Parts: C-alpha cells; sequence; structure tokens
C-alpha cells in the first residue's frame, strides 16, 4: 500500500512544482476562453432585454464582489 | 580550365547557402560555459555600439533561419515530441536544478581539457627534438590555440605529429578545419 | 470496352480449346464396369468416327476465333465502324442456332457432360455470342453500368439513412445545432 500511495504522491509533487503559467509562452491553438475556440456566439432569439441586469450579479458573484 | 569567357587566377568554388545558424555572439569557441545573460566584453565598449546584442538575438531566433533547418522530414516530427516535453512538459524548477548541475559538469570538463592541451604542448615540443636531431625545443603557440578551440581534425593532427618527428620544423601548420554541414537524406531525415 | 472484353474473352476461350483439344492425342471414355459384357461399345475405347468428327469441331471454333480476333484488333477503335454489320449477321445468326441445338441436347439423348475437352467451348462460345448481340443491341457503353451500380447505391443509402434515424439514434441529437 505505501507504494501504491507513493506513486500518486510523486505525481502531486510534480503537479505541485508547477505552481502557474510562469514559463509557460502563450499558445495559438489553445487561447485561454474556450468560446474562442469553439466559435460560440448568441443568435436572434432568447435575448431578453431584461437579462443583462442577472448578469451582472452572476458576474459579481464570481469575481467575488460581496455587495450583490 | 572550363570557363569559356572569363576565369580569374584562381578557380571559382561554388559557395553554397549555409545550412546552420552560426554560434551566438555570447559563447566562446572552447567548453566552458558563457555567460547566462551578459558577455563580459560588453563593458568595454560604446553604450551606442552594445546593440549587437539584442541584433543578434534577432538574427538567430526570428529573421537568418537557412531554409535547411526549416525542412519538414520524418526525423523532425519525432524530434519535435522530444522538444516538447522537454519545454512544456517538465517545470521550469526542475530544469533550473539540471541547468546548474549541467553547468558544473562543463566547468570541470572545461579545467580538465585546458591540462591535457597544455600536456600535449610539452610533448610535442619534445619531438620536434627527436625531428631536428639537435636543438629545437620550442612548439607553436598557433597550434595551441588552435587545439583549444577545436579547429584541428584528426587528420591534421596526426599529419602534424609526423612533420615533426621527421623534420623538426615547428612552424609549419596543417590548414584548417572547416565546419560540418547539416546532413539531409529526403523525407527521412 | 464491354463488347470489347466479350470479344477478347471469345479470342481467348477458343484459343484454350485448340490448344488444349489436339496438343493432345485423344480422351478416353468412361469405363462403367460391369456394362453388358457384349457388344454395344460399352466399357470400351473410342474411334475414328469419333476422333474426326470433333477435330472438325474445333476447326470450327478455330474459323470463329479468327473471325473474332480479326474484329477486335480492327474495330477495337469502336476502317469504317458501321459496314462490319455484314460480318456481325455472320457472328450471331450461326451463333444462336447453335445454341438451339445444344440446347436441346439433353432432349436428345446425349452425353454433353463427361467430357469437358469439347462441350465447354461450345456452349461458352454460344452463350458468349447471343450476349454479344444482345449487348450490340442496346449499346451499353461500358459506363451504363456504373449508373446501375450508383443507382443501387443511392437507394441502399437511402435506406440505411431511414433505419438510422429510425431505430439507432435520431439524426437531430448527433448533429449539431448553430445559433446557441
Ligand atoms: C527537497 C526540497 C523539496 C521542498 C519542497 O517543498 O518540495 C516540493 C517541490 C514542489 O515545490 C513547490 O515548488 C514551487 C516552485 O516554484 C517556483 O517554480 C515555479 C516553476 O517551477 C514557478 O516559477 C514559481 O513561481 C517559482 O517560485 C514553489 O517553491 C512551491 O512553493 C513549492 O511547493 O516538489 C519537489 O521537490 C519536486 C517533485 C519531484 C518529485 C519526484
Ligand atoms: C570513425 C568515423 C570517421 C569519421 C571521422 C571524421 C574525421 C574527419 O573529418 O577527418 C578529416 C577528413 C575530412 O576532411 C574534411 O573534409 C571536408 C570536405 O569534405 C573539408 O575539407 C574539411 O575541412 C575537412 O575537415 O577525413 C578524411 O579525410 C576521411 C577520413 C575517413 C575516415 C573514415 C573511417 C571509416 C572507414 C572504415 C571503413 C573500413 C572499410 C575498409
Ligand atoms: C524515425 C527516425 C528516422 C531517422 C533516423 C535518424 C537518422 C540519423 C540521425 C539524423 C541526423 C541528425 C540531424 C541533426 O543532428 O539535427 C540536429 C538535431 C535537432 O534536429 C533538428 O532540430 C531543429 C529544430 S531544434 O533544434 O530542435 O530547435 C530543426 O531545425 C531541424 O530540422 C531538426 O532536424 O539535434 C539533435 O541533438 C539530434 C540528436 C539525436 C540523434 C539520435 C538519433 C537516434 C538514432
Amino acid at each position: 500500500a505505501a507504494v501504491a500511495a507513493g506513486w500518486h504522491l510523486a505525481s502531486f509533487a510534480l503537479n505541485l512544482a508547477f505552481w502557474g503559467v510562469e514559463g509557460m509562452p502563450p499558445d495559438r491553438y489553445w487561447p485561454t476562453s474556450p468560446r474562442i475556440r469553439l466559435q460560440i456566439r448568441p443568435g436572434r432569439y432568447g435575448n431578453m432585454d431584461g437579462g443583462q441586469r442577472v448578469y451582472m450579479d452572476y458576474l459579481a458573484r464570481s469575481e467575488g464582489v460581496p455587495l450583490n | 580550365t572550363s570557363a569559356p569567357f572569363i576565369s580569374p587566377m584562381t578557380p571559382y568554388v561554388p559557395e553554397e547557402e549555409p545550412t546552420r545558424t552560426p554560434p551566438s555572439i555570447k559563447d566562446t569557441g572552447t567548453l566552458r560555459p558563457a555567460s547566462e545573460w551578459y558577455p563580459q566584453w560588453m563593458q568595454y565598449r560604446r553604450r551606442e555600439d552594445n546593440y549587437v546584442f539584442w541584433q543578434d538575438k534577432f538574427m538567430r531566433c526570428s529573421t537568418d533561419i537557412p531554409w535547411a533547418e526549416k525542412r519538414w522530414t520524418l526525423f523532425s516530427t519525432v524530434w519535435y515530441l522530444v522538444q516538447q516535453l522537454r519545454f512544456v512538459g517538465t517545470p521550469p524548477a526542475l530544469r533550473y536544478v539540471a541547468f546548474l548541475g549541467w553547468r558544473a559538469l562543463m566547468f570541470q570538463v572545461y579545467a580538465a581539457h585546458k591540462a591535457l592541451v597544455l600536456w600535449q604542448c610539452k610533448l610535442d615540443a619534445g619531438l620536434a627534438r627527436i625531428g631536428s636531431g639537435g636543438a629545437t625545443a620550442t612548439f607553436s603557440k598557433t597550434m595551441a590555440l588552435r587545439r583549444l578551440h577545436w579547429r584541428n581534425s584528426p587528420l591534421a593532427e596526426a599529419l602534424y605529429a609526423l612533420n615533426l618527428y621527421k623534420t623538426g620544423r615547428v612552424h609549419l601548420l596543417p590548414p584548417v578545419a572547416k565546419p560540418i554541414p547539416r546532413p539531409t537524406f529526403f523525407w527521412l531525415f | 470496352t464491354v463488347a470489347g472484353l466479350l470479344l477478347t474473352t471469345t479470342i481467348v476461350v477458343s484459343l484454350y480449346g485448340l490448344f488444349a483439344a489436339v496438343f493432345a492425342p485423344a480422351p478416353a471414355l468412361p469405363v462403367a464396369v460391369g456394362a453388358w459384357p457384349g457388344t454395344a461399345a460399352a466399357a470400351a475405347v473410342m474411334d475414328g468416327s469419333a476422333a474426326g468428327l470433333r477435330r472438325l469441331a474445333a476447326g470450327g471454333l478455330l474459323l470463329t476465333a479468327a473471325a473474332s480476333h480479326g474484329l477486335f484488333d480492327f474495330a477495337g477503335s469502336v476502317p469504317n465502324p458501321t459496314i462490319y454489320s455484314l460480318l456481325n449477321l455472320g457472328f450471331v445468326a450461326a451463333a444462336v442456332l447453335q445454341s438451339y441445338f445444344l440446347y436441346i441436347a439433353p432432349a436428345w439423348g446425349v452425353n454433353v457432360n463427361w467430357d469437358t475437352a469439347l462441350w465447354g467451348p461450345m456452349y461458352g462460345t454460344a452463350f458468349l455470342g447471343l450476349v454479344y448481340g444482345l449487348v450490340a443491341l442496346t449499346k451499353f457503353d461500358w459506363s451504363s453500368v456504373v449508373d446501375a451500380v450508383l443507382r443501387v447505391a443511392c437507394w441502399f443509402a437511402e435506406l440505411t439513412m431511414w433505419f438510422w434515424d429510425t431505430f439507432v439514434w435520431k439524426f437531430s441529437w448527433s448533429e449539431k445545432t448553430r445559433r446557441a
């Protein structure tokens, strides 16, 4: 059992050593927003003028803004 | 002569495209490593003359690549995977540790090579004595410096040793080695 | 092409018929041990009549072989291609009447099956000449078979599309939708 857990621990330590992006250049086949990559945009229906309001609070809850 | 119209006194040798990028500007000819970031000679020049650092970087990285380093072959689409592992699949911290270790190793190796070069200088200065039979005991500093910068092929070394052993003549030097061109086969490599 | 294919196979089948029939001495009939130990040729060998009458048939199939090799190597660009209509009759009429006799050889009480080295070429050449007449009547252009296979393939594609959309997984599910 010790060996079989040490394998996973080694993998986790390796993933820890990365820590982020510093060292990784930008890549053009893999932007950071999946909508650019997947070509997704709205249409004509399903767009109410009262939607942007709720949009904002979603934003406010994602960025951490506690006001709501 | 083949030349029907025009023929200078030295025959024209058809020079071809270069096949490899030149040594950078920061490197030396020897084995000892470069300088991490800035060279040392940069300190003895005009600030408006040290623009050749970044220009050389631009030239080697982007604008002067010889079209022979851009051939798509079956060997290169596998070397791509090796290199992409090293650059994107390995964390920069382990790469940094390996970099430090490799630097230390190269310093030890360069020290060894310098010791060997001085030993060779005594040996050939001794061989020229047998050669001339009499007085000659010197050596050639030109050959020492050429040995340190890896500018001799093995055949040139052997022929120089023989010339020394037979006729002294310590100042007759083999011509110089030319750089090795990039080997290409076909779609293969 | 198609008629060219028929004429080529005719010349080579008749070539084989000859090159096999004469280059060997003669065949030997089935013994059928115990077949009336007296006369009536039961359990016996063969004879002059048989041998020579057959040696003839070989020459007839040679004649039509040469006619067909001539027509192939001449009108393979199919001089003037049309008035060969003369020879065409001579290659079709005979053929069909030949087949007629063969088509009643079982009723005539003949054994056509024991010896392949003679009846094979005759039957095959009769069939080939008849189908050649048929194809020359309607002019199979050697590209009309392509239209036939494309028609049957289009039908079976229309079949598997219905089957897939009805019983396996709807086409409105598996394909992507736009606009959102």
